[PDB]
């Protein structure tokens, strides 16, 4: 973001980020599972504060 | 000596049936609220 043409940014990406791993990753993708929300309570009692 | 004999037993039956319902339900409300406390866990972490 700033004073820069998008053409320039794409040229540099294809130059310096071409060595990245391809689209396939040998079947080991992180798939975020849903996260259970729990109605609950935690109290850290510290009367010195 | 006890003209109310029959009527009191009919009421007694209704009283037993309602109690057989209300006692476990009220017991269940007690356990419901108290479960917060009965399963609470404590930990002591003093500075060292
Ligand atoms: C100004 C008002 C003052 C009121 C003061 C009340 C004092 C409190 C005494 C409590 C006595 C318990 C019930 C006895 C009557 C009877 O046994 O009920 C007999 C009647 C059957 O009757 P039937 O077949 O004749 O008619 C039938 C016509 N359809 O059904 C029952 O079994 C009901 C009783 C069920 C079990 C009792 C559970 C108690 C719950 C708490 C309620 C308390 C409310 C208090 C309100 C002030």
């Amino acid at each position: 973001a700033g004073g820069l043409e998008h053409r320039q940014l794409l040229d540099l990406a294809q130059k310096h980020f071409s060595g990245l791993s391809g689209t396939y990753d040998e079947d080991a993708v992180p798939t975020l599972s849903p996260c259970r929300f729990t109605g609950s309570q935690i109290c850290h009692r510290e009367d010195g504060l | 000596a006890e003209p109310e004999h029959d009527h009191r037993k009919r009421m007694g039956l209704k009283m037993l049936l309602m109690m057989g319902l209300l006692l476990p339900l009220v017991y269940a409300m007690k356990r419901h609220k108290w479960s917060v406390l009965k399963s609470r866990k404590l930990a002591y972490r003093p500075p060292k």
